[PDB]
């Protein structure tokens, strides 16, 4: 369930855990949370089991028809505009999308990243480190506190770890790690030494 | 989906060696309160079937408009509607036992037991059971809500199986159900002392007796009951 | 939800001719999750046999206090309690407790000791003595008991065939029972002597 | 709605709208596609006009299909657009791209559609 | 229940059991809880029996009508999909479904979806489903290698099966191998659970806690 | 359960099925229903089977008392007295229906009392599933000044209605007479009209079909 | 049910129905409703049947040690020990009681116990299911100090209106006629009230 | 609130042969603890040397029966009279069963023929459509008491052969109809003594070769 | 409520008390519960206000529809369309009506149709709250052919009593007589019916 | 929540879980979850927050106080009889005690290591392993194929090693590692490097 974000000044880093669990048991330990919706646009989501997934297929679709049809790449304001619209008419649908998203994203235009949190009821906001869920309880304390706009991706990755930890020393439910992936000038990558 | 609200009490039935017999009270019950007494609630269909009908008398006037439908549809472009496309016992039957499954599928039900008692062209005994539900049975003798529990036991020693039927006459299945009206009065509280009985009989065809009356009760012995244990005096 | 059926488990008696046979699973465990197979739910309190079948508290509580009342019946009395008297005992037992029962169904057998007849008793949850001259189940598995061991019994088996009898209906009927196996025991009691067998039955 | 038979057949067996609709094909700009070994080569005839933003002839319809007509062009607009979201749709559904016989049978599938559609041209 | 399905060099062993109950009265001995999609891929029944049978039944025909159309047979991943989509669409209308979509294919190798019906679909190397899963992973964690030969990869779906029929009420009955291969699944036979206890019982020397 | 109380011109018969069910499953098929409250006074139970057996015996254990005590024979009321206020005073939980009957120096006597303490008097009655299959007959049949050989016919075929036409009622038939002038009569199992038929083959396994693990002498 | 009470120029008369009906089943049809709780006082039950009877029967023990050692209670005194029990157990006994009786001094009095456990004194009382259907009735035809005939045929023609109308009344119409000259029993069958 | 399904009781009983295939249901009809008719026909032949039998709630189970009985007819018209294979039939129920999947049929129906190879058939469905094939299957309230006695009889579980120590499982053999139908009497009246909703008579239908026959045999009517 | 109608010799008189109660409070006491479905057909309205005024309105549009094209209708007629409206509609329309109506060849019918929507051709009829207690007193006093003045007497009578014990009946006493002389209301306030 | 016991040859080793979760956040990771009743009798327990430790304290002194008054140890069997007893009292008490146990002894006059799982119903049943709750999911597949009457404790602490690495693995929550203590003919040890 642990959905993490953090903006630094050159990229945005993405953290989310690696496990399923389904009942009694844990499924996979390795699962990416995480769908590119972009080459510079990068979105993790959680929440219910079956509607993450087909909620983050369904807009990586749009968004990939919009590029191909406009040959353009939405502004990651553009596309945080465009999922919370979709969170917005299913929070009071037939069967809503139970799925909170971070999205990640770095605008070519303005050449800066930026980081926007919208939950299942479609609250977009634009945070410089976001969190879903309980993971927010433990992390925003230390990222309020070591956070500063201009750090490196390296410093950001090591405020990753000390939020990781604190996830790990208090939280109960084991999330057997997190995939991080940052997203840059370059495109996304995925970070494996983490 | 419905509840019931004025209520017709048990139909009973029973078929004996050359027909078969119907008998229904006249009374439409409003709970406790035995409101309306002038209900007929054995409904003639030709001259050789009888729908006798329990259960919410609203429904029980639905259908038995749906029954009138019947008689007029078959005589449309049918000139031998009268002697060998008629309506048989078995086709009013398929009728009421689709309507009433095609309503509980719906959820939509209508409220109401029928008892559908006649004799086919060929002379054999029609009588058939269909509820609420679309659940159907027959029986040599069939009973609809509380007479189930009552006429049933009194009905089935006259005619306990199949091979009982041909045994049985007209006067004694007539006096099997007129005794088994008499303790549906004695120990049914929603019922009428007056009633309805119809007699489909294959050679002297359908005798619809209206208004016939319960008779001959036992009360005599209530004197000699006093208090309710201790009490002498 | 149902106290009877969390830990599963089976009895059976059978009567023959100047015998008795009562039979058991071996099975206890939580709902779905087998924990023991070997918790054995027959106790015998001298020549009289209770086999006590439902919540496996209820049933190791029940022998600790028929073994206590037994104990004192015999030193006070100075014989041992036949399984007619041992019946009514059972019956007051868990009567005494009508608003707070035992969820166990318990099963007399045995042969008194005086009059050398076979005797076999049968009990609801509060007490109800279903003494029967055939046979008697409890359980979970007491549905398919009863079809097996309404086909398979017949009056006057000897000990030889009593055992073939009661165990074919065990085995077949804990089979059938997702909370009944993991081995059962037969007890054949006769006047003379009691031969205890283990059968041979599926582990899953 | 509109659902009049636009498209029927000839005494002589010949459905002259289908026809009618090669000779609009015949007279709009010429499109010329060569394969090789391995790359296909398309390229195309144009007609104070804005290169920078006039459409181009040649239309991605995924990473790997690009798809060149000649004809009407608005029309063109239409099949590209049906295409493109098919193109995503099979991704959507399927998570393979869609092979470029897989897009030419969809693509010539609408255009049939179209020859036997009341209401329709 | 009991099903697994486990990825290793040989391609995919998929092992069930075969009790069906309703309630604690053992309905079936002898249920068939995989099902045969095509040729290459295997289904696997969970929870609800007639979802898993009717709509991987159904999921076979789509299958059929790629390999007509495409003139190529339908990948895993995709089939999976087509049926977790239908999955999905019936969400929160009552369907009940935990399943395994086992197939091998030329492009994609040995490949196994799980598949529920919260419309979850998983690419995994080992699933267990069932009541009894908890008991197969405890056996298939300890012993499963990529390197397992056929040999030992069909005795370790067998295994895993029956330490979970021992130990779970709501498991046993046979077990039914199925291995996935470059040209098809092949079946490796139903083996009575009750029979193959002792067996493995004497051969290994486990379940010493278990008398005879 | 169908049970029946119908009293004749001498006295009062009860009759009652022998068939025991938990849920839809026979436990026993020939249960005894009729139970002694004393000598001459006899009690039969519908509903919950426990609780008709145990209210009784504790309620004929302090009639035999209370008759010691007074040096007399007990009266149908003492019982009926003694065992209303026991099911009254726990409100209904005390799930026993009971046709209580018997003779005592002032007469022959017929009542039922409901679990929840109320009580009737009566000259037929009926209780359990059966009750109104089983009054159906009595309506029909019964009359006044019936002769010892009528009433135990009646009460017979009032059960035997109940045992036909009722799931819950079954197997055998119960009656029990007592007259003013003579000892009670226990007619067990009076009628036996659901005899088992032969079965088609016989199950005798061959010794030695069942395998065994371990085998052992059990010590007494 | 349907039980009635009414006082009259020498006494007072109570009536009920016979049938006790456990839902539409007619448990028994001959039922006596009126009991006595002293020679002179007798007290008519409707409700529950169990704890009508349980409070009868106390009732009854109250006034019978009353006697042996207060003298011979009033209506009013057993009216008193009915709201009691009534009343201190209203929660758990849901009893409606009609207490009529006779003394020299007072003649007849009639004292009706609704649900509630009050008690209120009346020229004449009814109660049950089936009273419901005779209050316009009875209040058109109830005169004070009719004779006993008159208020025989009153209370024929009330009940045979209850019974009439009511699902969960009828049976015989069961009387007890209290006045200097003793306690009468009357029944009225079916056959007789029925076509007045 | 209405409650749209009921039962009726009864209980059905299929069991496959090697070239044979019996279905048998009691005829009792029940409504709680009351008697409705003792002898209402549960088991039906629909033509093609299929027997066919829905137990439960028994409006579904006519109207499902009703339903088959109607497909049968449409498959003749459809495949020029083409007979309809068992597997066949069982596939086309399973269609019907799950058409109304969220409204189910609150009916486990048995259907016994005989398979393209002339061996006999039963297959069994679940209220919601999953069917499977089976050599013997009850269903109904007494298919607990009725089935582990089969098992015992029919398959010899537990049984092993004298003298070998329960090393030697007792060899299947082939029984005869004779033989099953015997043991579907006993099994039948065994379960009349113990379940109270089974009774009033036995309906067996016979399928082989020479085609569909029918028995009925008296039960307890008590 | 308590709402009555009455055949007698020359017609039908329709009645009903004026108050309309929403629980304690009387949210109006001088009501017209009367309505007038067609010039000579009449209706009573009990239960819900909403459902019957709803249902009052479309009967009477369906009845003016059916003069126009198919000459006046019958009170038969009038309760035919009533009872669809009731029935097919009976688990949302809380309604229970009686319809009355003269015409020269049938003289003064009477139909009600209570909440399940059934309809039943009656002499009389009596419903509403206030109903239940002259169910007795109305059916020991009803005759057959009574004059105007019987009928209004046998009415101020019968809604006298319903009103005095009812709680949720009372108010002015509303009649309309339907005969062929024509429409004639009358009213009648406490003072002239509360002291019969 | 985990509570292991396995009897060995000639000691039982009993691991629990050292995670103490309070709703949000794990409160302490180093908890002993275990009373010594004996000097060769030791108590493990599982279950309600606070009922766990209130029984096994009581249990504790009633088992103390009879060593004392009498000068004479407890077998274990005798020690479970009680134990079993206490449970059963209070299952059908005012406020049952929810707790789940172990017992692990040396029976100094058998010389001969014991094992008892007894629930919070009062269900006392010996065993070679055992485990509480969902802990014995996970774990008896794998001591139903690994163990053997004849182990050593060397061996029994490495069957204990697979076992607690499959509970890590598959069980969703986070326990911290466990605990683990060896019933011995020398008394109660702890093992530090597990």
């Amino acid at each position: 369930d642990i959905i993490l974000g953090i903006r630094v000044q050159d990229s945005v880093i993405l953290a989310s855990s690696k496990a399923v669990t389904r009942g009694i048991s844990v499924l996979k330990d390795s699962d990416d949370k995480t769908r590119q919706l972009s080459p510079h646009t990068l979105m993790s989501f959680a929440g219910e089991a079956g509607d993450t997934v087909q909620f983050a297929e369904y807009i990586q679709a749009n968004i990939q028809l919009y590029s191909i049809r406009e040959d353009y790449e939405l502004s990651p304001q553009a596309v945080s505009s465009f999922v919370r619209q979709e969170l917005a008419k299913s929070i009071r649908s037939r069967r809503p999308y139970q799925v909170n998203v971070l999205i990640g994203g770095y605008d070519k235009k303005k050449n800066k990243p930026e980081l926007y949190q919208i939950d299942y009821l479609g609250t977009k906001v634009e945070l410089p480190y976001g969190a879903h869920g309980y993971s927010g309880f433990y992390t925003f304390s230390l990222l309020d506190h070591h956070y500063r706009p201009d750090m490196t991706t390296e410093e950001g990755l090591d405020l990753l770890k000390l939020c990781v930890q604190e996830l790990e020393k208090r939280m109960p439910m084991d999330f057997k790690g997190v995939i991080v992936k940052i997203v840059d000038k370059d495109g996304i990558r995925q970070v494996d030494d983490f | 989906t419905q509840q019931p609200i004025v209520t017709g009490t048990s139909v009973i039935s029973m078929k004996y060696d050359n027909g078969v017999i119907i008998a229904a009270d006249n009374l439409g019950s409003y709970g406790s309160l035995l409101r309306f007494n002038g209900v007929e609630r054995l409904i003639p269909v030709g001259d050789n079937t009888v729908v006798g009908i329990s259960g919410d008398i609203s429904d029980m006037q639905h259908i038995e408009r749906l029954l009138k439908d019947l008689v007029t549809e078959n005589a449309y472009d049918n000139p031998l509607a009268d002697a060998e496309e008629a309506l048989e016992p078995s086709y009013i039957f398929e009728y009421l036992a689709t309507v009433m499954y095609q309503r509980r599928s719906k959820m939509n039900p209508l409220w109401n037991a029928i008892i559908v008692a006649g004799v086919q062209s060929n002379g054999d005994q029609f009588l058939r059971y269909v509820n609420l539900l679309g659940v159907t049975y027959s029986s040599p003798t069939l009973a609809t809500g509380f007479g189930a529990h009552m006429a049933n036991p009194l009905l089935r020693k006259v005619v306990d199986r199949e091979s009982d039927i041909p045994k049985t006459t007209v006067q004694v299945a007539e006096e099997a159900i007129v005794n088994a009206m008499r303790v549906l009065y004695y120990r049914d509280a929603r019922s009428s002392r007056n009633f309805s009985l119809a007699i489909i009989d294959k050679n002297t065809g359908l005798t619809f007796k209206k208004n016939l009356q319960v008779e001959n009760m036992k009360w005599d012995f209530a004197k000699d009951i006093k208090g309710y244990g201790t009490q002498k005096i | 939800s149902d106290p009877s059926s969390i830990n599963g488990g089976i009895v059976v008696a059978m009567t023959g001719k100047d015998c008795v046979a009562i039979a058991c699973d071996l099975r206890l465990g939580s709902q779905s999750l087998g924990v023991s197979n070997k918790f054995e739910k027959i106790f015998h309190y001298g020549h009289v046999f209770l086999g006590i079948t439902g919540l496996a508290t209820d049933v190791t509580t029940l022998n600790e206090m028929f073994r206590y009342k037994t104990n004192l019946y015999k030193l006070k009395e100075e014989r041992a309690i036949e399984p007619e008297t041992f019946t009514q005992l059972v019956s007051s037992s868990l009567y005494e407790r009508r608003f707070g029962p035992y969820f166990v169904g318990p099963v007399v057998a045995g042969i008194n000791s005086k009059s050398g007849k076979p005797f076999i008793a049968g009990f609801d949850l509060i007490g109800c003595i279903d003494e029967a001259k055939d046979f008697i189940v409890s359980g979970t598995a007491s549905d398919q008991l009863f079809g097996m061991c309404e086909s398979l019994y017949e009056p006057n088996l000897e000990p030889e065939d009593l055992f073939e009898t009661i165990s074919q209906a065990l085995l077949n009927a804990a089979d059938r029972d997702a909370l009944s196996g993991w081995g059962a025991v037969v007890y054949i009691i006769k006047k003379d002597e009691v031969v205890k067998r283990y059968l041979k039955m599926r582990q899953d | 709605g509109y659902d009049r038979a636009l498209s029927i057949f000839s005494p002589d067996g010949h459905i002259f709208q289908v026809e009618y609709a090669l000779e609009a094909v015949k007279r709009g700009t010429c499109a010329v596609g060569v394969k090789g070994k391995n790359c296909v080569v398309l390229g195309c005839e144009r007609r104070l006009q804005d290169t920078r933003i006039t459409p181009s002839k040649v239309s991605k319809i995924d990473s790997h299909v690009v798809l060149s007509f000649s004809g009407l062009n608005a029309d063109s607009r239409i099949l590209i657009e049906k295409a493109r979201v098919e193109a995503q749709s099979h991704r959507l559904t399927l998570e393979d791209p869609v092979t470029v016989e897989y897009l030419t049978r969809y693509v010539a599938g609408v255009q049939q559609r179209y020859t036997q559609s009341g209401g329709v041209r | 229940t009991t099903t697994l399905a486990f990825r290793f060099q040989g391609g995919i062993i998929v092992a069930v059991d075969s009790r069906a109950t309703a309630g604690n009265w053992v309905a079936s001995q002898t249920v068939k809880k995989v099902i045969e999609i095509n040729p290459f891929l295997l289904g696997t029944m969970a929870g609800g029996a007639a979802d898993c049978q009717f709509w991987e039944t159904w999921l076979g025909s789509q299958c059929r009508l790629h390999e007509l159309r495409e003139k190529e047979r339908i990948s895993v991943a995709a089939a999976s999909k087509i049926l977790s989509n239908l999955v999905y669409q019936y969400k929160g209308a009552g369907l009940s479904m935990g399943t395994m979509i086992c197939g091998y294919t030329r492009k994609e190798g040995p490949t196994i979806y799980y598949v529920d019906s919260d419309g979850t679909r998983l690419k995994g190397d080992i699933f267990c489903v069932g009541s009894g899963q908890t008991f197969a992973y405890g056996v298939l964690d300890s012993n499963y290698k990529w390197d397992l030969s056929v040999e030992d990869a069909l005795y370790l779906g067998k295994r895993s099966i029956l330490a979970a029929a021992h130990r779970d009420a709501y498991s046993g009955g046979s077990v039914n191998l199925y291995h996935v291969t470059e040209d098809g699944w092949i079946y490796h036979g139903n083996h009575d659970v009750g029979e193959l206890f002792w067996k493995v019982k004497e051969e290994e020397g486990s379940f010493n806690n278990v008398i005879g | 359960t169908t049970i029946v109380g119908v009293k004749f011109n001498n006295g009062v018969v009860i009759a009652a099925d022998t068939r025991s069910t938990q849920g839809p499953i026979v436990a026993d098929k020939n249960c005894a229903k009729l139970h002694r409250i004393s000598p001459k006074i006899w009690c039969a139970g519908a509903g919950t089977a426990a609780d008709t057996e145990a209210v009784t015996q504790l309620i004929g254990s302090n009639i035999e008392l209370h008759s010691l005590y007074t040096s007399r024979e007990p009266r149908v009321v003492s019982a009926l007295q003694m065992l209303k206020q026991h099911l009254f005073k726990y409100q209904g939980h005390i799930g026993a229906y009971l046709i209580v009957a018997g003779v005592d120096p002032t007469g022959s006597h017929l009542f039922s009392i409901h679990a929840h303490g109320s009580t009737d008097v009566g000259y037929y009655l009926s209780l359990g599933s059966g009750s109104l299959a089983a009054m159906a007959v009595l309506e029909s049949h019964w009359k006044q000044d019936l002769t010892k050989e009528e009433a135990i016919k009646l009460a017979s075929d009032a059960i035997q209605a109940g045992i036909w036409n009722d799931l819950g009622s079954g197997s055998n038939v119960d009656v029990c007479v007592m007259e003013i002038g003579k000892d009670a009569e226990y007619l067990r199992n009076y009628l036996t009209p659901n005899v088992r038929e032969e079965k088609q083959k016989s199950y005798k396994f061959p010794r030695g079909t069942t395998a065994v693990l371990k085998e052992s002498i059990v010590n007494i | 049910t349907s039980i009635m009470a009414v006082t009259f120029k020498d006494g007072v008369i109570l009536d009920a129905d016979s049938r006790t009906t456990t839902g539409a089943y007619i448990a028994n049809r001959v039922t006596d409703k009126l009991t006595r709780v002293h020679d002179k006082i007798w007290c008519c039950r409707s409700g529950s049947a169990a704890d009508t009877q349980a409070i009868a029967d106390i009732v009854q023990y109250h006034l019978e040690l009353y006697t042996s050692q207060y003298g011979t209670p009033s209506t009013e005194t057993a009216a008193s020990v009915f709201k009691e029990l009534c009343y201190e157990n209203k929660d758990n006994l849901t009893a409606g009681i009609i207490v009529a009786g006779y003394d020299d001094k007072n003649k007849g009095e009639v004292y009706t116990i609704p649900l509630g456990g009050s008690v209120h004194k009346l020229p004449y009382a009814i109660a049950g299911s089936g009273s419901t259907f005779i209050y316009g009735y009875c209040d058109k035809n109830f005169r004070e100090n009719m004779s006993k005939e008159e208020t025989v045929d009153f209370i024929k023609h009330s009940l045979s209106q209850a019974i009439k109308w009511d699902g969960s009344s009828g049976g015989v119409i069961r009387m007890v006629v209290l006045t200097a000259a003793g306690v009468e029993r009357l029944i009225f069958y079916p056959d007789e009230y029925e076509q007045l | 609130q209405f409650n749209p399904y009921g039962d009726n009781g009864g209980t059905i009983l299929g069991i496959a042969g090697e070239d044979f295939a019996v279905l048998a249901g009691d005829t009792r009809n029940i409504t709680d603890y009351s008697i409705n008719s003792r002898y209402e026909p549960k088991v039906f032949d629909c033509g093609d040397n299929i027997v066919m039998s829905a137990n439960g709630f028994a409006a579904d189970g006519d109207a499902l029966v009703k339903r088959f009985k109607n497909s049968v007819k449409w498959y003749h018209f459809d495949h020029n009279d083409k007979k309809l294979s068992i597997n066949s039939a069982a596939r086309n129920i399973q269609h019907l069963l799950y058409g109304k999947r969220f409204f189910p049929y609150y009916v486990h129906t048995i259907i016994a023929g005989l398979d393209e190879d002339g061996k006999g058939a039963v297959y069994s469905f679940d209220p919601v459509g999953s069917y499977e094939r089976e050599q013997c299957r009850a269903g109904g309230a007494a298919a607990s008491l009725i089935m582990p006695f089969l098992d015992n009889q029919v398959n010899f579980k537990n049984q092993y052969e004298p003298g070998t120590n329960g090393k030697v499982k007792k060899p299947l053999k082939y029984l005869s109809v004779e033989e099953v139908i015997k043991l579907v009497r006993d099994s039948f009246t065994s379960a009349t003594e113990r379940h109270i909703q089974v009774g009033d008579g036995l309906e067996i239908l016979i399928v082989t070769k020479d085609g569909v026959r029918k028995e009925f045999y008296e039960l307890k009517r008590d």
